[PDB]
DNA sequence: TTAGAGAATTGGAGAGTGTGTTTTTTTTTTTTTTT
DNA sequence: ACACACTCTCCAATTCTCTAA
């Protein structure tokens, strides 16, 4: 009865989506679009199918990409000590049948990250014998089995979160993202969401980012005051994920003439279908978050600002 | 000895347990006497005694197995389906030395032409997965479901312990991928088909089975485990996985309007949006010619083969998993699966040298150690690729977008390019569209019926009958009348082929023309070609062709070729 | 309906005073009552496991009932009717036996808790009755019961 | 009340008999031919 | 043929019983 009371009283507030995203990774300092991006893969769109068979994917895949002391690493660690079903790995020492599943037959990581985000650092340094197994997998959220007699066929419905580095450390403004970045074009082209973070040296900003890190180092708990507690914050999750909302007529008409906009700025990664699939699934995301089960319009603009960061 | 019990004395088991009952003589020649006058007796409501019918027919196929559905056991006589449940390893040999006695009264000394006969039940009203199978459940009667992982050869095992023998095979069962829950792996089990049901299924197949679960001892699992640990098989009892007249006269209906052929390209992949193209040939491809062969030095083949090349997203995955949905038989990426079907390929040395010897032969043969051995590939083949890179380059012939082979561009009967281009209005179309399919699918009678006749024009099942009834049904022939313009037509593209300098046109593109016209007679259930099927065929590998070269002489060849890409 | 066999009850505790961890398990502890937490690795398909039997004798029309297990498959020293001395040709009557539902399971150590310089142990585990397939891969548990000594059978 | 002559029951000495034994990965360091 | 497990057999050690001094 309690925890539906302070469920209820939390539901009810007008500035509940600002206080979630501002209560994620409490200790890194700034970066708003990189935690609002991983509440809405950790809340993820709605699953479903055609009549002709089909399925249309249903969650949200992101890669950060920093030059470095970017802290980029925090967000993977974070994650992997918040999300309920979560694993972490790293791309130098780990191996495809480690990721995938291996005969012994035993489970790989991908195949505990069912149902849950997985969690993949220094990408840029998995070897390519092995992204295309990533690849693969990810293609179909599943994973097959065949040799030695012994044939299986597995499902592997996970969210995929990476972290990799730009080629020679440092990020070129005067190259396109695939300039710059050692992935193959595929599997660039089924991240939902791409972030580049940058040092953008700024007093205005290193005498206030030194105060927070010595803050930390001075206090150990002090410091962050969160607007809400984990044991709050996954309380409110799992409650929102129970809802299913639909498209409004108007969202339905305003869509095509964001895509519209989004083909004559791409007439950097061409703009096809795939992007406005992925907008979809952002705003049923967004519209989960506020508790609301019709996707008023104003969800898709917040979903076509959120996307045009990553152009 | 003499006296029988009735059927309402059967309602107390007076022994300490069912078997012990079953067992005795006086229950024993009840429970025959019983199930006789039920096989005997049954009825439809129309009279019309269903096992009477289905014993005439056990002789007609001079067959060993009768059937008996669960529910009709269980309307009437209840009691003894309870019995047939809990103890079915007694219940089964009372019913089939039953069933012999049912059989003879239809056929007397069919003893020699077979000497016992087995009761497979069906229907049986309850189902597990390979998770809820517990120790309860021994010795009883069980529903399962899973895919076929594994299989044995046949074997002969002898029957009692003068000799005589019947036939042995085991099988792995696997869990279905769609019933296993997240994030655990599949459960496995084995199972021991005997005499009449072996080699009734085959590796990767989807199949229901009933049987008895049973048990026993084995010292290396007692070893190995350390605790007096029992091992456990299922004793399959059955296993389980055309058309009409009225078919038959709707399909010549539709066949007799106007335009059928383009309403079977505008079915074709209703998902997805444009590329009418690409459609027509792949229903051309599904549909496909009629092979032909000349001892005297020549053959045929009737597959048509396809290939597109795809711009990154422009929807070539998507209608592969369509055909693979839509076609009778089909290998997705092992050509042997493929036999008489349609193989598809998505993505791309030694597997290009593979589809090089497959592309050249109809059949396939290799040795290994001194062994040699043949195989038949006789399959159409639909493939697709990304242009070397992020994107086609328009300017350049077609060898310089691609990483294949000269004579595969030739063997492939039809070439396209799909390319993501720019226009307002189509992205609006394209925008709208998949909005509006978007919502339509969304999980939150009548319904269905609008959704599935807004989608297509045609009914997709009464088209997938359509399609397997052609190709079984269906023999189209050339008529000699218009081939001496076929002649004339031929020898002008070589003409002006050479004269603007280009790859010259040749006998594998004429013959690609016939192959294509009988595909589309075929497609309107036609035994002949017409002047119309040559010409669209013409246009369709004449644009091919033209789309393979470079812009220059592509404006040239269209130019002159304007009298058959668009005029005939 | 005929004679009803009785129901093999089971007893179970819960909130003992502390939980130990795999690397505490120690020879003085043997047949004591713990608890013990870490994370799954593997899981075993459920089997039946006789837990009391009964036999019959080919030469002569006899019966043996109720013998006991532990650890390996064992069956009767002699012939009950003195008219025979066969020892031989038993065969387990898996009507009037009993069984058990028995499952295996792997653990190991909890990641945060390894010492300086050290590798996480495993353990077997074994479960029976209504808490077979309770258990799931890299999910992290918490167990109660005794530990045991098995033989080399 | 002792003791000695005869009968019955049991133990294990030791002799005999049959028996069993030899005997597709997945991960990681290093050399070699291939593009 | 070489250690073992198991079976069979005969012989004398032992205790019990009856009789008379
Ligand atoms: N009418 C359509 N036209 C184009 N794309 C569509 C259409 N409808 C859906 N799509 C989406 O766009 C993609 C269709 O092309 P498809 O080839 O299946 O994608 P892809 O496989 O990821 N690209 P690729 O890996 O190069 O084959 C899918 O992501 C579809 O969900
Ligand atoms: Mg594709
Ligand atoms: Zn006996």
């Amino acid at each position: 009865s309690d925890e539906i009371n302070e469920l209820k009283e939390m539901v009810k507030d007008e500035h509940i989506y600002d206080k979630l995203v501002r209560s994620i990774a409490p200790a890194v300092f700034g970066h708003e679009a990189v935690k609002k991006g991983i509440l809405l893969q950790m809340l993820g769109g709605v699953h479903k199918s055609t009549v002709e068979g089909i399925k249309l994917r249903g969650d949200i895949n992101i890669c950060v990409v920093g030059d470095p002391s970017t802290s980029k690493s925090q967000f993977l660690k974070y994650v992997v000590g918040f999300a309920p079903r979560s694993v972490y790995t790293s791309g130098k020492a780990s191996s495809a049948a480690g990721l995938t599943a291996a005969v012994v037959i035993e489970a790989g990581a991908l195949m505990l990250a069912d149902n849950g985000i997985c969690c993949i650092d220094e990408f840029d340094k998995m070897d390519i014998s092995d992204q295309v197994a990533i690849h693969e997998a990810m293609e179909q959220q599943t994973i097959s089995i065949a040799k030695a007699g012994i044939h299986a066929t597995l499902n592997a419905r996970t969210s995929i979160l990476a972290a990799a580095n730009p080629v020679g450390g440092r990020y070129n403004r005067k190259l396109s993202l695939r300039g710059n970045l050692n992935m193959t074009a595929p599997i660039m082209s089924r991240f939902d969401l791409f972030f580049v973070i940058l040092d953008d040296c700024n007093e205005k900003i290193d005498t206030e980012l030194a105060s927070h890190i010595v803050d930390l180092h001075m206090k150990r708990d002090e410091a962050i005051e969160p607007p809400f507690s984990a044991e709050q914050l996954r309380r409110y999750i799992k409650y929102a994920r129970t809802f299913k909302p639909i498209l409004t007529k108007e969202a339905r008409s305003y869509l095509v003439e964001k895509y519209k906009e989004l083909r004559k700025d791409d007439a950097s990664y061409r703009i096809t279908v795939r992007q406005l699939e992925s907008m979809i699934r952002l705003s049923e995301a967004i519209a989960r978050a506020n508790c609301v089960d019709e996707i008023t319009p104003s969800f898709i603009a917040e979903a076509y600002d959120l996307l045009r960061q990553s152009i | 000895l003499r006296e029988e019990l009735t059927l309402e004395s059967l309602s107390n088991v007076k022994a300490n347990s069912y078997s012990e009952w079953i067992t005795q003589p006086n229950v024993s020649r009840t429970i025959a006497r019983e199930l006789k006058s039920f096989l005997l007796e049954y009825t439809d409501e129309t009279g019309r005694s269903v096992y009477g019918a289905r014993i005439r027919t056990l002789g007609e196929m001079n067959s060993e197995s009768l059937e008996v559905n669960y529910r009709h056991l269980a309307e009437s006589k209840a009691i003894l389906a309870l019995f047939l449940a809990k103890c079915p390893e007694e219940m089964l040999k009372i019913f089939d030395l039953v069933a012999m006695e049912a059989t003879e009264l239809h056929y007397p000394d069919y003893a020699r032409i077979h000497s016992e006969i087995h009761v497979r039940i069906s229907d049986f009203p309850t189902i597990y997965s390979l998770r809820e199978l517990r120790e309860s459940n021994l010795s009883s009667l069980v529903r399962v479901t899973g895919v076929v992982t594994r299989r044995t050869g046949v074997f002969p095992q002898l029957k009692y312990v003068k000799t005589v023998y019947r036939n042995y095979q085991r099988v792995t069962l696997q869990e279905a991928p769609g019933t296993v829950p997240p994030g655990r792996l599949p459960r496995h089990r084995e199972v021991i088909l005997l005499a009449d049901l072996v080699d009734v299924s085959k590796p990767g197949e989807e199949v229901e089975v009933t049987g008895i679960y049973k048990n026993n001892y084995d010292g290396n699992l007692n070893a190995k485990n350390g605790f007096p640990v029992f091992a456990t098989i299922i004793e399959a009892n059955s296993i389980k996985r055309s058309w009409t007249e009225e078919e038959e006269r709707e399909f010549r209906k539709i066949s007799r309007d106007r335009g059928i052929i383009d309403k079977i390209i505008s079915s074709m992949a209703p998902s997805i949006y444009g590329h009418r193209d690409i459609k027509t040939a792949v229903a051309c491809s599904l549909f496909g010619g009629v092979p032909k062969n000349v001892n005297g030095k020549h053959s045929i083949r009737g597959d048509i083969n396809v290939l597109l090349l795809g711009d990154p997203g422009t929807a070539k995955s998507q209608i592969l998993k369509y055909v693979e949905k839509t076609a009778h038989r089909a290998v997705f990426a092992a050509l042997v699966l493929a036999d008489k079907g349609v193989c598809l390929i998505d993505e791309f040395d030694q597997d290009r040298t593979s589809i090089h010897e497959a592309m050249e032969q109809q059949s396939i043969s290799i040795s290994k150690a001194g062994i040699v051995t043949t195989l038949q590939a006789r399959c159409s083949i639909i493939a697709a690729a990304n242009p070397n890179g992020g994107r086609y380059n328009s300017t350049l012939p077609l060898a310089q977008n691609v990483s294949l082979t000269e004579p595969i561009l030739s063997r492939f009967d039809i070439l396209c390019v799909v390319r993501d281009l720019v226009d307002e209005e189509a992205d609006e179309r394209l925008a709208t569209f998949v909005v509006d399919s978007h919502v339509r699918s969304h999980p939150e009678l009548q319904r269905q019926r609008k959704k599935e006749e807004e989608i297509s024009p045609i009914p997709q099942e009464l088209l997938m009958k359509y399609i397997h009834y052609a190709r079984t049904k269906i023999y189209p022939k050339l008529h000699q009348m218009d081939m001496d313009k076929v002649s004339r037509v031929y020898a002008d593209l070589r003409r002006e082929s050479i004269s603007t300098g280009s790859f010259p046109i040749t006998v594998r593109h004429l013959e690609s023309i016939l192959r294509i016209a009988e595909s589309f007679a075929k497609m309107r259930l036609s035994e002949f070609v017409s002047s119309y099927d040559l010409d669209r065929a013409i246009k369709v590998v004449v644009d091919s062709f033209v789309d393979a070269q470079k812009v220059s002489v592509r404006r040239q060849l269209r130019r002159s070729f304007a009298i058959y890409t668009l005029g005939h | 309906s005929p004679e009803q066999t009785e129901r093999v009850f089971q007893i179970s505790f819960f909130n003992l005073p502390t939980v130990h961890r795999i690397r505490d398990i120690r020879s003085e502890k043997i047949g004591s009552l713990l608890s013990i937490s870490g994370t799954v690795t593997r899981t075993s398909e459920v089997r039946p496991e006789l837990y009391k039997a009964s036999f019959t004798c080919d030469m002569c029309r006899a019966i043996v009932d109720n013998v006991e297990q532990s650890f390996k498959y064992t069956e009767p020293t002699f012939c009950p009717n003195p008219s025979c001395e066969n020892r031989a040709f038993w065969t387990l009557n898996v009507t009037r036996s009993r069984f058990l539902d028995w499952q295996k399971v792997r653990i190991q150590e909890n990641a945060n808790e390894i010492p300086t310089g050290s590798m996480p142990r495993t353990l077997d585990v074994i479960l029976r009755g209504d808490s077979v397939e309770r258990a799931k891969p890299g999910d992290r548990c918490k167990f109660t019961g005794v530990e045991i000594v098995v033989p080399d059978v």
